[PDB]
């Protein structure tokens, strides 16, 4: 297949759903893969092992310098979330509704 | 929790709505892009109040926007900054006089208070302003001199 | 054994000088060493940071 | 990468070649030995320009050689110093008068 055709799928969407045949329950997880090992011993035909988590993960590589002046959590988590490419559902409701001066 | 150390930054504004003497800078990661803070306080070699003097006792020079500052995080808390003091740099300084012979304290219409320590000439107090009111006190010739342009009263 | 990551190519410095009462600032680069892998990492990578 | 603190030194000299209004100190650690540092900034209740004032605004009171003065460090640098103020001891002062009254 060739590795640099696997490593295409960075970035892209996993499933995970459980399932209680007994009682009929269920768990689901949305994710999405950030890191790709292609691995291979002894001369057989290879693995893969791929890593990754929820998207507060890419979230995570970019260290800045910045500043919010008289506002309110809300607007400020919405700003936040607006200058990046990843895409979330998000529920924004915090108690704590005063403005925050600095 | 992070930690942070001082900064220099540049003075914006001085209209405190609220009648504190504080100011509002720029810091340099808001150079290209524009930008400014919040109100913060400045601090003074001398401040306080008495029973004769209720408010502002001390030594009062509130800073001009334009200025370079250092600003300074109280508790090491980068939400909370004040300014510590102010630089002389390329763009605004002439530097010393030889020997290090001149003292001066000066606003922005031209006003002076000067002293002169050279004692080989031009030595002793001035205080004048722009438009030709000096009072001299000379050391070299122990005279003192009052002059002005249209009127001395007493 | 061979990986690859998502990376953030978007990023700048300054510094100012006031002996010399100048602003410097750079933005970024041009890569010089790349095999197939950092290729396709890079352009996977591309649009999760626009800021 | 290190971390600095303020810390004493002692003025050595005035005559700057720039004309810029610096000092050069000699710490605690070049005292037995010898040495000085590099051209230093010091830093001034009011310091600025104006239309009718082009340079040395403000208050101008540089130190002179044999003074006690404390130095700091600009983003904890070691690298950049600067001069904070000056300091009162034992080999200076008289203290303050009776019920601090001059």
């Amino acid at each position: 297949i060739g590795p640099d055709v696997i490593f295409k799928q960075l970035g892209e969407k996993v499933s995970i759903i459980m399932t209680h045949h007994e009682s009929g329950e269920k768990t689901e997880f949305h994710g999405l893969i950030s890191d790709i090992h292609v691995e291979g011993f002894d001369g057989n035909q290879g693995f893969v092992i791929l890593e990754g988590g929820s998207p507060t993960i890419l979230l995570d590589r970019d260290p800045a310098m910045d500043c919010y002046v008289e506002q309110n959590l809300n607007t400020i988590v919405s700003d936040i979330l607006d200058k990046s490419g990843v895409k979330m559902n998000v529920t924004n409701n915090p108690k704590h509704t005063d403005i925050i001066p600095y | 929790m992070p930690v942070a150390y001082p900064e220099m930054a540049r003075v914006v504004s001085n209209d405190d709505p609220k009648n504190q003497g504080r100011v509002k800078v720029q810091f340099m990661w808001q150079e290209v892009d524009g930008g400014e803070s919040y109100w913060m306080r400045v601090q003074s070699p001398d401040a306080g109040k008495s029973e004769q003097v209720a408010k502002n006792r001390g030594f009062v020079f509130i800073p001009e926007p334009g200025d370079l500052v250092m600003v300074g995080f109280e508790q090491g808390n980068p939400d909370r900054p004040y300014v510590t003091g102010s630089l002389f740099y390329k763009a605004n300084s002439e530097g010393a006089a030889t020997d290090n012979t001149v003292k001066s304290m000066r606003t922005r219409s031209g006003h002076t208070l000067e002293f002169k320590d050279d004692e080989g000439g031009d030595w002793g107090i001035t205080l004048r302003d722009i438009n030709g009111n000096v009072i001299h006190l000379n050391s070299k010739d122990k005279n003192i001199d009052i002059t002005a342009p249209e009127t001395i009263t007493l | 054994s061979i990986n690859a990551t998502i990376r953030s190519l978007n990023h700048s410095t300054y510094e100012f000088d006031p002996v010399n009462d100048k602003f410097y600032y750079d933005y970024s680069g041009t890569p010089k060493g790349a095999t197939l892998g950092s290729r396709s990492a890079e352009k996977c990578s591309e649009p999760i940071f626009p800021t």
